[PDB]
């Protein structure tokens, strides 16, 4: 069957300011079929109770979802998104980079 | 409001 | 400006793990306003925007009944598609449906839409005339013949020209504070050296609604399409969207580059440069 691997972007809702509460977002898009596993990570560990948008799709039929959680960034803490999909042999980890 | 299309199958 | 309403259905089989999941979402422009999920503890059409909440119980009960009926129909369509493609009962498959209407500033119909996919590929589509079909393959031609015999296109046309436009107009009025407000992008350019020889210029657009936007880099007034990295427009989670465009430039040539931003919320396009 023809399958499509996810694009992944990790970013904040607002420009990051250390000590200021924000939302961390992992946007997955362009994938098919729709089953996908997405975790948000803080210092390598899974954040609990992450929420996500309702499944929808683009004009080319590929799916997209936004995973998000409230967070307060600091200098020390590292954040990332970890994604698995049938098209991926291993999970893909994308690090949060404030300038991206 | 959504489309109501009764008794239409592929 | 112009506006659209869309409903999107996804039906996903999962042999050995119960009946197929059916998820429906509705949008006006880039604002989701309803959802239904057959896997919810208590499936119902549920609000996802403030301005739909005022619809009464008859609305919500009618939408829920329609979604439950659609879920049953699409479970059957998944079984039919297996037959049409000579496929085994062991695999998981997906049907997707889209439909809706586009209206202009006057609220008049510009065009209607109704398309179907199987396993992420076009299956059948209603033509712009709202009266004939285009089938992608010999399986979909079987559906086409059935739908021609049953005059299904006439029912789609009646909805798309009638209730679809009338409900869209109502939603646009009830939600006018947000649906009829464009939020312009907040823009800036960043500069990051890559080496002694080159640097990245990144042009940012944040906080904009609706999602449609054009960000372009020019060098000496010429678009740099092939040398620009453009990320997909992405949701911020507060209704607004974000996008950036980047170019790698020779050190010392930064002022030859200009970023151009077009968005419905801007009375005139913006031109930006790196401000060191």
């Amino acid at each position: 069957m023809i399958q499509r691997t996810p694009k992944i972007q990790v970013y904040s809702r607002h420009p990051a300011e250390n000590g200021k509460s924000n939302f961390l977002n992992c946007y997955v898009s362009g994938f098919h079929p729709s089953d996908i596993e997405v975790d948000l990570l803080k210092n390598g560990e899974r954040i609990e109770k992450v929420e996500h948008s309702d499944l929808s799709f683009s004009k080319d039929w590929s799916f997209y979802l936004l995973y998000y959680t409230e967070f307060t960034p600091t200098e020390k803490d590292e954040y990332a998104c970890r994604v698995n999909h049938v098209t991926l042999s291993q999970p893909k980890i994308v690090k949060w980079d404030r300038d991206m | 409001a959504s489309l109501n299309l009764p008794a239409v199958s592929w | 400006g112009s506006h659209s309403m869309r409903y999107f259905y996804t039906a996903m089989s999962r042999p050995g793990r119960g009946e197929p999941r059916f998820i429906a979402v509705g949008y006006v422009d880039d604002t989701q306003f309803v959802r239904f999920d057959s896997d919810a503890a208590s499936p119902r059409m549920a609000p996802r925007a403030p301005w739909i909440e005022q619809e009464g119980p008859e609305y919500w009960d009618g939408e829920t009944r329609n979604m439950k009926a659609s879920a049953q129909t699409y479970r059957e369509n998944l079984r039919i598609a297996l037959r049409y493609y000579n496929q085994s009962e062991a695999g998981s498959h997906i049907i997707q449906v889209m439909y809706g209407c586009d209206v202009g500033p006057d609220g008049r119909l510009l065009r209607g839409h109704n398309q179907y996919a199987y396993d992420g590929k076009d299956y059948i589509a209603l033509n712009e005339d709202l009266s004939s079909w285009t089938a992608a393959d010999t399986a979909a031609q079987i559906t086409q013949r059935k739908w021609e015999a049953a005059r299904v296109a006439e029912q789609l046309r009646a909805y798309l020209e009638g209730l679809c436009v009338e409900w869209l107009r109502r939603y646009l009025e009830n939600g006018k504070e947000t649906l009829q407000r464009a939020d312009p992008p907040k823009t800036h350019v960043t500069h990051h050296p890559i080496s002694d020889h080159e640097a990245t210029l990144r042009c940012w657009a944040l906080g904009f609604y609706p999602a449609e936007i054009t960000l372009t880099w020019q060098r000496d007034g010429e678009d740099q399409t092939q040398d620009t990295e453009l990320v997909e427009t992405r949701p911020a989670g507060d209704r607004t969207f974000q996008k950036w465009a980047a170019v790698v430039v020779p050190s010392g040539e930064e002022q030859r580059y200009t970023c151009h931003v077009q968005h419905e919320g801007l009375p005139k396009p913006l031109t930006l440069r790196w401000e060191p």
